[PDB]
């Protein structure tokens, strides 16, 4: 499955 | 496939 | 793996 | 997601 | 992404 | 990241 | 956000 | 940005 | 930042 | 602002 | 500004 | 700052 | 604001 | 100013 | 200041 989504700017 | 951005 | 940063 | 607000000028 | 202008 | 100074 | 007004004249 | 005059 | 004086 | 009204003459 | 003469 | 002598 | 009258000829 | 004569 | 002599 894809990964979680990346950190916030 | 790597995720979505954040 | 975890998407890009924002 | 976006980061947060800068701040006051 | 960058944030807004404060 | 935090945006610019307003 | 714009910063505050400046000092008095 | 900067504020207004005083 | 504070504006200029008035 | 404007700075106060000046010494009289 | 300067303010108005005395 | 201050006005000019009247 | 102007200056008081003089003084007395 | 000055003032008025007297 | 104040004005001439009269």
């Amino acid at each position: 499955p894809p990964g979680p989504p990346g950190p916030p700017g | 496939p790597p995720g979505p951005p954040g």
